[PDB]
């Protein structure tokens, strides 16, 4: 007794939470913003406002100098595009001292795959600079990193800090017929019971978080969760052992938006009236070991008022969301005594089912 | 508690272990379930619960079979190759890999398999084969449609589960055989998509239309069968004894007439004196 | 003798066409663009 | 059986063998027959029969389940022979009845 086998649901959690579309959404700390564009033209702005107008612009191979006028910032000026890779694209930072001020630009970017990093730490602007697949991760010293808004123009991703040797590959290579008697014939008996014994679980949860900001949630499902407990029956210390799950809930996802900071919900497990909750009991008791070549069996577990649970979805910043309603109570489903013979051990198994039905209030 | 009672007496059982050959045929299916939007997304491309009957010559007489096939603890990943409408965002895809396992019941007709109740113990000798996973396009109302190439995985037969679930005073079987599964070349490219040449039998085109994916093994059984032996019966239980027959009366006669040799006359006398009766004459015969 | 259960789940809330990003596309056949906006400005330009 | 295999009572053989016969008296939803009443000892023969699903095998006799075994009839040819006394008073005009 003891065993579990029950266990679906697996999840996947975006690496580096998906894609996102152009939009002014900008990297953490400790989250490098990685872009990947269709076609040339601008890729990035980091404005601060205050003192930071960098501009990470798109140029195609084999390019010489040439003035053309952009819409930056809202002021159109002439500017110089040129390249000197014949088959790397480039990422050109454009930097502006000032509003009034001529514009310059810096940080030639060689790569083929069309795919380059930002970031902002220990006071400066960690840009990759450099040609592949050495493309370094060069820095800009300013003020006021955290504020730069980065409204972007191609496709991005979003990488934690720790992979940058992760960004250097991005950016360098991209992403018989026969029956014999064993045993004489032997005295058996089928035997009655008449006994009521206490039942008590806990739950568990697979809280599976997309890589990167957080407001992109992979899957929140249910977790086998195994627990041990003493229990008095009749004068009988019994150790009463744990397992749970659960299965053939129903799933809901949502979308505030399909970028980074827009709260994205992929899967989310809830119990409803289609889900049974499967529990298994082990105890040492004589009925229990006794339990093996069973005849009949019937358990009269009354309901149980069960309340959702109530947390706070952990986002890096903004508001946080949470859930609150939605009560469910448990009636009995059946048992089933399963025996798993393995090679050379049998894993008897026992698992009530109960079907949740759900009531108000709502969730 | 604190209470239990008796049902009936004592009952005579023996263990018993059953050989048989088992054949085993069982396709796979695939939910493929297409999401809202414009047509691109997916909700969950998944294996389904997947049922048959065949007919196999086991042991020389016709044996009937169900046979239900599903597979459990699979990997779903993702892809959003762009959230917008006309783009292509998978919820899930389904593929099959190490951290899965097959699970297969089985519900034949023959004598022991209906005796499988109480069981004790269960080898089961099967055979690892390969499964590949086929081609599928993936339908969209623009552009050309994503396609499934290549791929393997193999099946290696693991520990037998069998289950009662108790209804009032019922027991429904419920038989799983398992199979871990190991990923095998060729791999698994899907068009259009991030994918290249990844591993794993995905919730496509596992079936790939083979016929069936015939397992043919071994299972020793050793479960607590009923019987009485050649007892319980009444105690003259079998087919009418003849009686023996008797003899020639002519013979008889014959032997009969021989035996006048050993008589004696005074005793003879005194034989016919003493009047037999009724009694004297049937008592010492 | 019949059956078990499988472990599974149903499918989770996928006919929710969700925020589609602002961009130029071209809407197909019966496929209604609601919109979610906020502050005074344009919506919506449709070019052909 | 509501549920689960079916038992079912297969087998079981008898020969009928004749031992004496007397009259009596069949009747009908109309009249009433002097019919002859023959008596036949039973003999169990080969065919066991069993009841499946169960722990009564091999056992001996005819079983009240389906004895007829789809047969329409069973049947006994033979002859038998009467001395029926006619109340005569003449040397001809022997009553036909």
């Amino acid at each position: 007794w003891g065993p579990g086998e029950i266990n679906d649901s697996t999840t996947v959690g975006p690496l580096l939470d998906g894609p996102y579309q152009p939009t002014t959404f900008n990297p953490p700390v400790d989250y490098w913003m990685l872009l990947a564009p269709t076609t040339p033209g601008v890729i990035v702005e980091g404005t601060n406002n205050t003192d930071r107008w960098l501009a990470t612009i798109l140029i195609e191979p084999n390019v010489q100098s040439e003035n053309r006028t952009y819409t930056i910032f809202g002021i159109q000026e002439q500017l110089t595009v040129s390249n000197t890779s014949q088959d790397q694209w480039k990422f050109i930072d454009v930097v502006k001292t000032t509003a009034n001020g001529s514009i310059g630009q810096y940080g030639p970017l060689l790569s083929s795959p069309k795919l380059y990093a930002v970031m902002k730490h220990n006071e400066k602007l960690y840009t990759y600079e450099g040609q592949t697949p050495n493309a370094t991760t060069a820095h800009y010293s300013t003020t006021n990193y955290d504020s730069v808004n980065m409204t972007a123009f191609c496709d991005f991703y979003i990488i934690p800090r720790s992979e940058e040797s992760k960004c250097t590959e991005y950016i360098n290579n991209g992403l018989a017929n026969e029956d014999i008697v064993i045993s004489k014939t032997s005295l058996w008996k089928e035997m009655q019971y008449n006994r009521d014994i206490t039942i008590r679980f806990k739950f568990a949860n697979t809280i599976i978080k997309s890589g990167g900001l957080g407001y992109k949630w992979s899957e929140i499902s249910f977790k086998p969760a195994n627990y041990q407990y003493t229990y008095t029956r009749d004068g009988e210390e019994v150790t009463a052992h744990t397992t749970c799950s659960v299965n053939g809930m129903n799933d809901f996802s949502f979308n505030g938006g399909y970028l980074p900071t827009d709260f994205v919900v992929s899967k989310f497990e809830v119990i409803k009236e289609n889900s049974y909750v499967y529990i298994d009991y082990w105890d040492d008791s004589q009925a229990f070991r006794n339990v093996v070549y069973v005849r009949s069996l019937a358990a009269n577990l009354n309901s149980v008022m069960c309340t959702g649970g109530s947390y706070n979805f952990s986002l890096p910043v903004g508001q946080w969301p949470v859930l609150t309603g939605g009560a469910v109570s448990l009636h009995s489903a059946g048992v089933t005594l399963s025996t798993q013979f393995t090679d050379f051990v049998s894993l008897n198994s026992l698992r009530f089912r109960f079907r949740l039905a759900v009531e108000e209030p709502h969730f | 508690a604190n209470e239990d009672i008796v049902i009936s007496k004592t009952s005579l059982w023996k263990e018993m272990q059953y050989n048989r050959d088992i054949t085993i045929r069982f396709k796979f299916a695939n939910t493929i379930i297409k999401s809202g939007g414009l047509g691109y997304k997916w909700s969950e491309i998944s294996f389904k619960p997947a049922n048959y009957q065949y007919t196999y010559t086991r042991d020389g007489e016709e044996v009937t079979a169900h046979t239900t096939c599903s597979v459990n603890g699979m990997n779903d990943f993702s892809f959003n190759g762009g959230y917008l409408p006309t783009d292509f965002v998978v919820s899930k895809f389904e593929v099959i890999k190490e951290n899965s396992y097959v699970y297969i019941d089985y519900w034949d007709d023959s004598q022991a398999f209906r005796n499988v109740v109480y069981v004790r113990s269960l080898a089961a000798n099967l055979n690892s084969v390969m499964c590949t996973g086929g081609s599928y396009n993936f339908s969209l109302p623009v552009g050309q449609w994503p396609v499934l190439t290549g791929g393997a995985v193999s099946l290696h037969s693991a520990g037998v589960t069998l289950s009662t679930q108790f209804t009032d005073f019922v027991s429904l079987n419920s038989l799983r055989f398992r199979f871990r599964l190991a990923v095998e070349e060729p791999h698994f490219k899907l068009t259009r998509t991030r994918l290249d040449r990844l591993y794993g039998l995905p919730a496509a085109d596992p079936n790939n239309g083979k016929e069936y994916y015939e397992i043919a093994g071994r299972f020793s059984l050793i479960s607590l069968v009923p019987s009485n032996d050649d007892y319980q019966t009444p105690i003259a239980n079998s087919v009418t004894v003849r009686q023996d027959l008797e003899r020639q009366l002519g013979e008889l006669r014959e032997e009969f007439n021989a035996l006048s040799q050993e008589i004696a006359m005074s005793q003879l006398i005194d034989l016919a004196l003493l009047p037999l009766d009724m009694f004297s004459m049937f008592s010492g015969i």
